[PDB]
């Protein structure tokens, strides 16, 4: 199968600014017609992807006219003259020239704006989860950017790596920024034998890692 | 012209599944339908393609025996059937309409979901958090809502008829060890937090659950 990459993998780039992504091909994907078969496919979060070039350079109807295509035989690029609210989401390059048909990696779309410092924030279990017997410990890190996150479960000068959850949010709308939610689910029996709770957090706004943390000993 | 699609799918490892993909408006025996997987995570990768006029097929290599396709031409409705489900094939699948070399996929399925899971109905435990009493107060604090131990998706959170939309960072679930949770935290005044009344709501279609557990302050 035709192996087709994309490149960036992500691609920020503020409003009104210019963008391009590349698709390359593990093989020329010419076709005799006089024509090479490639298309750009968006999709935008929750919605089914939606065609905007074929054959390279033909546009689709109904699409505007800043989408723009261009390549050769293995080298493929679309550009787009202006950025939107709508232009958000992913890209994906498809070659219609050998069977079986295969899809690019993906170029996700992104808008860069002023950085700010996450907002960390640290809450310990509640009686509910003590009266079923667990210990849910969770770290919040709101409207933060970049990507350049990392967040550390020390506790009382330990280290663990163990029941760690990576969850966060794709950029917003309204602010544009990030947050990320880990957790750390603890038993009882082990619960309160450790005293100190924290949550380092690094960014690149703040390279000493901000330091949220509680005593259980209270 | 539309593609509908079948409803989402939950089954249990080792099963098999099989998704229909519903053609009209057009000549639905001359158009190749085409099927890609989207996992969560990301990427589309395109599993296989049907003329139903004949019973022509193909593969992609990743998925040769894992999946096969079928067409009826009375009922204007293709079929893909998925065989020995694991966890990786949990994803939301697709049905597109191709015409090689002429007409790119330029109508799409709304989309499929199949999750592939051991757990059966599960009602959220909605676990409300406050900020943690060790905690120096100021002018803007973070609130705390936690849904953990439901099953399957998805679970809506809303504050009392829409009290405070704007400024709420909700976050994707993701399985601790078989169950979904989901986070969500919320930004309001110092000064209203105490004096306004602030909740936030659960609802869970697929368990017919709905909650509602106001937050004190500790
Ligand atoms: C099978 O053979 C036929 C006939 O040789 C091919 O049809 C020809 O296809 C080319 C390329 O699509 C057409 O030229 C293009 O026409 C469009 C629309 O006018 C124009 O925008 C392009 O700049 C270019 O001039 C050509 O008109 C067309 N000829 C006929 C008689 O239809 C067909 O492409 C071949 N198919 C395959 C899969 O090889």
């Amino acid at each position: 199968d035709v192996l087709m990459t994309q490149t960036p993998l992500s691609l920020p780039v503020s409003l009104g600014d210019q963008a391009s992504i590349s698709c390359r091909s593990s093989q020329s994907i010419v076709h005799s017609n006089g024509n090479t078969y490639l298309e750009w496919y968006l999709q935008k979060p929750g919605q089914s992807p939606k065609l905007l070039i074929y054959k390279v350079s033909n546009r689709f109807s109904g699409v505007p006219d800043r989408f723009s295509g261009s390549g050769s035989g293995t080298d493929f690029t679309l550009k787009i003259s202006r950025v939107e609210a709508e232009d958000l989401g992913v890209y994906y390059c498809f070659q219609g020239s050998h069977v079986p048909w295969t899809f690019g990696g993906g170029t996700k779309l992104e808008i860069k704006r002023a950085d700010a410092a996450p907002t960390v924030s640290i809450f310990p279990p509640s009686s509910e989860q003590l009266t079923s017997g667990g210990a849910s410990v969770v770290c919040f890190l709101n409207n933060f950017y970049p990507k350049d996150i990392n967040v550390k479960w020390k506790i009382d000068g330990s280290e663990r790596q163990n029941g760690v959850l990576n969850s966060w949010t794709d950029q917003d709308s309204k602010d544009s920024t990030y947050s990320m939610s880990s957790t750390l689910t603890l038993t009882k029996d082990e619960y309160e034998r450790h005293n100190s709770y924290t949550c380092e957090a690094t960014h690149k706004t703040s390279t000493s890692p901000i330091v949220k943390s509680f005593n259980r000993n209270e | 012209v539309q593609l509908q699609q079948s409803g989402a799918e939950v089954m249990k490892p080792g099963a098999s599944v099989k998704i229909s993909c519903k053609g009209t408006g057009y000549t639905f025996s001359s158009y190749w339908i085409e099927w890609v997987k989207q996992r969560p995570g990301h990427g589309l990768e395109r599993i296989g393609e049907i003329l139903p006029g004949s019973g022509s097929t193909n593969y992609n290599e990743k998925f040769r025996g894992k999946a096969t396709f079928t067409a009826d031409k009375s009922s204007k409705t293709a079929y893909m059937q998925l065989s020995s489900l694991t966890s990786e094939d949990s994803a939301v699948y697709y049905c597109a309409r191709y015409l090689p070399y002429y007409y790119a996929m330029d109508y799409w399925g709304q989309g499929t979901s199949v999750t592939v899971s051991s757990a059966k109905t599960t009602p959220p435990s909605v676990y409300p958090l406050a900020p943690g009493s060790a905690a120096q107060t100021n002018s803007m604090v973070t609130l705390g809502c936690l849904v953990k131990g439901y099953f399957p998706e998805p679970v809506t959170v809303t504050w009392n008829s829409g009290s405070l939309s704007s400024g709420v960072h909700t976050f994707p679930a993701v399985l601790q060890s078989d169950l979904y949770t989901l986070s969500s935290s919320v930004t309001v005044p110092s000064s209203t937090w105490p004096s306004e009344t602030v909740t936030c709501n659960v609802a869970h279609p697929a368990s017919s659950t709905k909650v509602d557990k106001k937050i004190v302050p500790r």
